């Protein structure tokens, strides 16, 4: 029904992932490719205090994003991802309505500020209108907590990274290392320049935090462990 | 209208002018189109002297 | 990872559909990447797509503003602007509707005809396979110098049984000299050592 309604932080060694499905051990191997700079400035939303902040704007998606959030009742829902973000144009939705995942390539007509609604759930305030779809892909149906996601669109595919790791912290993003797996590679096949994050609403926003930082070509040089898993990372452009 | 004979062939100088081959996609269809020396993709982005 | 791709297209086109052409299917309507790996499948069929009084069904995008990335779609319907004039939605003078269609007639030309195109992509040799060849599987041969031929990996080797543990998603293992040296097998999900 389409109702209506900057911070900057650092990327202390964040967004690294598997580059393939190949099983290595104790072998140090570089690669170039698209990564998050360390120690880059990202940018900082959060949703908190009943409303006072609600951080949801249409961010640009230029060669990939590294979607960070923190956050403890499960605020963020999912991304819509596009170029237009209207019906001209086919855009792709990633939602979790608490029960499915659902994935859809479709031809939305966005909200202006979409959002989805908890009272449990109760709204789904995303999309006007639904047409000419190409793709679906869902599952079976159904600050504490970090979520890590590097979104990639390459070669018409779409192509997720992710990582889900307990904190016990207060504000920021963790210092600290951890390599991304491969979650999926959907093949959506759309141009992908913009995107915008679904948050989900209590009838007030809550408290959760999310930060956004985006990739550039780089070279990395990867530490696999003796078992098969990436345990640190080296920056070439970093410093000297 | 005219062609000319493949034994007395004709030749024409191209001279100060942009190469802009898409004008021929709404009426022309072409069986054979091979490039040599040269890419298909990269013809949109060079000078030819 | 196998995906099928299939359209029709003119017979003319049907040399466009191949890593580095141009022209008006490879730069509006379907490109493929530099470094594809698959294969591609065309045959005539007039006698289903082509019928009397011309076939208007398949359409194709005549204009675009730029080229199309690989394996990208776009099936946008709004007017190209092809001159300095603003096209408010409506068609004019250099204002065209960007899809046309064929005109498929039973007589046409045979550079004129439908051709039905299918494109087959995979990647070989790297991840977990669900698509096989008809090959006839042999009893496992451990501790002796065999052929070998894992999920379409063939070699020389001895055979032996491994301790490693892959992940769900990893079927192979390789060496700083990357060659394999672990595999799956695909019957029992066993991890074995392979030596020369
Ligand atoms: C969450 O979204 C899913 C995806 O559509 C909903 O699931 C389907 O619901 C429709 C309409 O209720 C049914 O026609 C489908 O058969 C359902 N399919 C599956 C696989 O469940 C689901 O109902 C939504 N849930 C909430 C609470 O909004
Ligand atoms: C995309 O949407 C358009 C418009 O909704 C579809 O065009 C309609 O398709 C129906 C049924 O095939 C026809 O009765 C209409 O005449 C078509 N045009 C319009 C303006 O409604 C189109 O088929 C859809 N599919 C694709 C692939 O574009
Ligand atoms: C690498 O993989 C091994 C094998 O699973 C992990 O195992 C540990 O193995 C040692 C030696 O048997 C035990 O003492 C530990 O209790 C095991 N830990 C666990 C959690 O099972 C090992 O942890 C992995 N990582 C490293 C760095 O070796
Ligand atoms: C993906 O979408 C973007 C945005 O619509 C396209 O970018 C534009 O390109 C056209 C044609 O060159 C320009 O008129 C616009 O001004 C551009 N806008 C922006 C925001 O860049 C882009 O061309 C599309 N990708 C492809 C491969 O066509
Ligand atoms: C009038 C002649 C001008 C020639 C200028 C030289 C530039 C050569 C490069 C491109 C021109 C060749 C035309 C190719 C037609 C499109 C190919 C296709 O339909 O798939
Ligand atoms: C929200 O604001 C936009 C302007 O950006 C407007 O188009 C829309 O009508 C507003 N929402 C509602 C429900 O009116
Ligand atoms: C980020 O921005 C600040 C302020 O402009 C700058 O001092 C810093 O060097 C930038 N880069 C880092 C380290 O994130």
């Amino acid at each position: 029904q389409c109702v209506n309604l900057p911070a900057y932080t650092n990327s202390f060694t964040r967004g690294v992932y598997y580059p393939d499905k190949v099983f290595r051990s104790s072998v140090l191997h570089s690669t170039q490719d698209l990564f998050l700079p360390f120690f880059s400035n990202v940018t900082w939303f959060h949703a908190i205090h009943v409303t006072k902040r609600f951080d949801n704007p249409v961010l640009p998606f230029n060669d990939g994003v590294y979607f960070a959030s923190t956050e403890k009742s499960n605020i963020i829902r999912g991304w819509i991802f596009g170029t237009t973000l209207d019906s001209k144009t086919q855009s792709l939705l990633i939602v979790n309505n608490a029960t499915n995942v659902v994935i859809k390539v479709c031809e939305f007509q966005f909200c202006n500020d979409p959002f989805l609604g908890v009272y449990m759930e109760s709204e789904f305030r995303v999309y006007s209108s639904a047409n000419n779809c190409t793709f679906e892909y869902v599952s079976q149906p159904f600050f504490k907590n970090l979520r890590e996601f590097v979104f990639k669109n390459i070669d018409g595919y779409f192509k997720i990274y992710s990582k889900h790791t307990p904190i016990n912290l207060v504000r920021d993003l963790p210092q600290g290392f951890s390599a991304l797996e491969p979650l999926v590679d959907l093949p959506i096949g759309i141009n992908i320049t913009r995107f915008q994050t679904l948050l989900a609403l209590h009838r007030t926003a809550g408290a959760a935090a999310y930060y956004v930082g985006y990739l550039q070509p780089r070279t990395f040089l990867l530490k696999y462990n003796e078992n098969g898993t990436i345990t640190d990372a080296v920056d070439c452009a970093l410093d000297p | 209208t005219r062609f000319a004979s493949v034994y007395a062939w004709n030749r024409k100088r191209i001279s100060n002018c942009v190469a802009d081959y898409s004008v021929l996609y709404n009426s022309a269809s072409f069986s054979t189109f091979k490039c040599y020396g040269v890419s298909p993709t990269k013809l949109n982005d060079l000078c030819f002297t | 990872n196998v995906y099928a791709d299939s359209f029709v297209i003119r017979g003319d086109e049907v040399r466009q559909i191949a890593p580095g052409q141009t022209g008006k299917i490879a730069d509006y309507n379907y490109k493929l990447p530099d470094d594809f790996t698959g294969c591609v499948i065309a045959w005539n069929s007039n006698n289903l797509d082509s019928k009397v009084g011309g076939n208007y069904n398949y359409l194709y995008r005549l204009f675009r503003k730029s080229n199309l990335k690989p394996f990208e779609r776009d099936i946008s319907t709004e007017i190209y602007q092809a001159g300095s004039t603003p096209c408010n939605g409506v068609e004019g003078f250099n204002c065209y509707f960007p899809l046309q269609s064929y005109g498929f007639q039973p007589t046409n030309g045979v550079g004129y005809q439908p051709y039905r195109v299918v494109v087959l992509s995979f990647e070989l040799l790297h991840a977990p396979a669900t698509v096989c060849g008809p090959k006839k599987s042999t009893n496992l041969v451990k501790n002796k110098c065999v052929n070998f031929n894992f999920n379409g990996l063939t070699g020389t080797g001895v055979l032996t049984e491994s301790n490693k543990k892959f992940l769900p998603f990893q079927q192979f293992g390789r060496d700083i000299a990357d060659t394999t040296d672990a595999v799956r097998d695909p019957q029992t999900l066993e991890i074995l050592d392979i030596t020369p």
